[PDB]
């Protein structure tokens, strides 16, 4: 996941 | 220095007399560290991201060193997952990205052909995926989810997806969801032999  | 992105981006960064690390984010308007001891006063704020929005503490003039290159400018402190080094302080440093080279100054946008149609999307070396908004995607998907700076959003993934960024064709992993930018992760910038420069 994530993603910034 | 020069860095590739087939690894996240990650700096050692000195910043209120402790060493972290953090991560090179140029689809970050600005810096946000995780909780931590920062003297003087500071402002309540809130800053969105995928997931949403997250209250945060201002404190400006802000002494960092990042690998070693001094800056001064404001830094967040709050609930985000990653410490991320944004633009604001990204431009202090010299740091260019580099695919036709791009300095920081500006939001590093891009013009992207996927699915036939034609959008705008945000560099973004802080981003492990590339995530765009919701739109009309052909073939089959599956329910995925990822977090961020407000938290998670449900997306749905294509994978081996073509994609032209800048005149530059990659094919890879797309997630199309709530995204409140169309992102282009590290996933697809490896392919374009996108480097970040400082």
């Amino acid at each position: 996941s994530q993603n910034y | 220095p020069q860095v590739t992105l087939w690894q996240r981006p990650l700096v050692t960064i000195k910043i209120g007399g402790q060493l972290k690390e953090a991560l090179l984010d140029t689809g970050a308007d600005d810096t946000v560290l995780e909780e931590m001891s920062l003297p003087g006063r500071w402002k309540p704020k809130m800053i969105g991201g995928i997931g949403g929005f997250i209250k945060v503490r201002q404190y400006d003039q802000i002494l960092i060193e990042i690998c070693g290159h001094k800056a001064i400018g404001t830094v967040l402190v709050g609930p985000t997952p990653v410490n991320i080094i944004g633009r604001n302080l990204l431009t202090q440093i010299g740091m260019t990205l580099n695919f036709p080279q791009v300095t920081l100054w500006q939001r590093p946008l891009v013009t992207i052909k996927i699915g036939g149609q034609l959008k705008e999307a945000l560099l973004d070396t802080g981003a492990d995926d590339t995530v765009l908004e919701e739109m009309s995607l052909p073939g089959r998907w599956k329910p995925k989810m990822i977090g961020g700076i407000g938290g998670f959003i449900k997306v749905r993934q294509y994978d081996q997806i073509l994609i032209e960024i800048c005149g530059h064709k990659a094919i890879g992993t797309v997630l199309v969801g709530p995204t409140p930018v169309n992102i282009i992760g590290r996933n697809l910038l490896t392919q374009i032999g996108a480097t970040l420069n400082f």
